[PDB]
């Protein structure tokens, strides 16, 4: 089983949320809770919502009376609304399954987050640059927002010896970033390194070939 | 709400070491004979894993070097060989009333011994300069303990204020750290000069190492 979490991105400051989370189709979904547990950049966890099967709902008073949350099983999803968006409210957003301990819950089950950032700011979509070369290379990602950017190298066939550096905050307000790999020298005249690079807020995919 | 403690904050041990984290509830989460008690692993980027269930069930297929104890307030979740794969942050959550809640979380970092970085220096690509500014990067790969010193000399002039760092979460197989060091000028600017190196410092370098450049 699978969730995957969908609507994140920027988001106006008084403004609203609406994320969803899709269920793999096989399952079903009765036996079990539904939960949006967010996490602030930097901070721990925070449970936020639940529902179960019969459309009871719980809500932690730290944001109750402007969060909904709610269910379609005809898609298997589910669906997470909050109101009156501010700062405390930037977090990435999970959404988890709980499973029945003597009638209570545990967290078995998550999606992988999505990040839901509030701004008045624009989105900016990234540059990628080269760093053209045990040898070193890579790939500068310039002047993003918000985050996240994802980069794999090769498609995702180079893992070992990749290092993708958490993004820098610049004083214009915009991230960077930078992914460097370190290779055999001797295999660079004969291997071909691309950098897949992406900004899904900007629809950004790039896949840039460093050559020495 | 029941307010979750966990302890230490942050430990660093060394492969192989017994490790345990403690968690202490402000009430019991006990009912009627079981503890409602559960742990979460989650490493860098991911979501959490359910590692442990009331109180000292493991969830199936979690790895057997990982055991839970406790009752009423007190909890530990231990590790019985560490291994470079749990680098992660360890979170408790109670489950016996709402709102469900989790404690701060306790990073666990590997210790290994000391290791000095190797250092690669990046000119500015040609394409960024064509677009009006010169990022220069510094590469310290594969080094430990995470601190570091990198100085910016442009034609031997040291700088300050205009570059910025980011380092990597700790390696899941090697625990070291990579770090990069970026120095932002104006195309103009950068073309006025012609050395640009970037020294290093670290506790695995008897003398600091230079990595330069001259522009061209």
């Amino acid at each position: 089983v699978q969730l995957v979490e969908s609507g994140g991105g920027l988001v106006q400051p008084g403004g609203s949320l609406r994320l969803s989370c899709a269920v793999s189709g096989y399952s079903i979904t009765s036996g079990y809770s539904w939960n949006w547990i967010r996490q602030a950049p930097g901070k721990g966890l925070e449970w936020v919502a639940s529902i179960t099967y019969d459309g009871s709902t719980n809500y932690n008073p730290s944001v109750k009376g402007r969060i909904t949350i709610s269910r379609d099983d005809s898609k298997n999803t589910f669906y997470l609304q909050m109101n009156s968006l501010r700062a405390e409210d930037t977090a990435v957003y999970y959404c988890a399954r709980g499973s029945h301990y003597f009638g209570h819950w545990h967290f078995a089950v998550w999606g992988q987050g999505t990040l839901v950032t509030v701004s008045s700011a624009s989105t900016k979509g990234p540059s990628v640059f080269p760093l053209a070369p045990t040898a070193a290379l890579g790939c500068l990602v310039k002047d993003y927002f918000p985050e996240p950017v994802t980069v794999s190298w090769n498609s995702g066939a180079l893992t070992s010896g990749v290092h993708t550096f958490p993004a820098v905050l610049q004083s214009s307000g915009l991230y960077s970033l930078s992914s460097v790999v370190t290779v055999p020298s001797s295999s660079l005249g004969t291997q071909t390194y691309i950098c897949n690079v992406n900004h899904k807020p900007s629809n950004t995919k790039v896949d840039k070939k460093v050559e020495p | 709400d029941i307010q979750l403690t966990q302890s230490p904050s942050s430990l660093s041990a060394s492969v192989g070491d017994r490790v345990t984290i403690t968690c202490r509830a402000s009430q019991s989460v006990d009912y009627d004979g079981d503890s409602y008690m559960n742990w979460y692993q989650q490493k860098p980027g991911k979501a959490p894993k359910l590692l442990i269930y009331a109180a000292s069930y493991l969830e199936s297929g979690v790895p057997s070097r990982f055991s839970g104890s406790g009752s009423g307030t007190d909890f530990t979740l231990t590790i019985s060989r560490l291994r470079p794969e749990d680098f992660a942050t360890y979170y408790c959550q109670q489950s016996h009333e709402d709102p469900y809640t989790f404690g701060q979380g306790t990073k666990v970092e590997i210790k290994r011994t000391v290791a000095a970085p190797s250092v690669f220096i990046f000119p500015p690509s040609d394409e960024q300069l064509k677009s009006g500014t010169a990022s220069v990067v510094c590469l310290l790969n594969n080094f430990y303990p995470r601190e570091a010193k990198v100085q910016w000399k442009v034609d031997n002039a040291p700088q300050s204020g205009n570059s910025q760092e980011s380092v990597t979460e700790q390696d899941s197989k090697d625990s070291t750290y990579s770090l990069s060091s970026t120095l932002t000028l104006s195309k103009a600017d950068y073309e006025k000069h012609k050395v640009y190196a970037c020294e290093v410092t670290h506790q695995g370098l008897s003398s600091p190492v230079t990595k330069s450049f001259n522009r061209g």
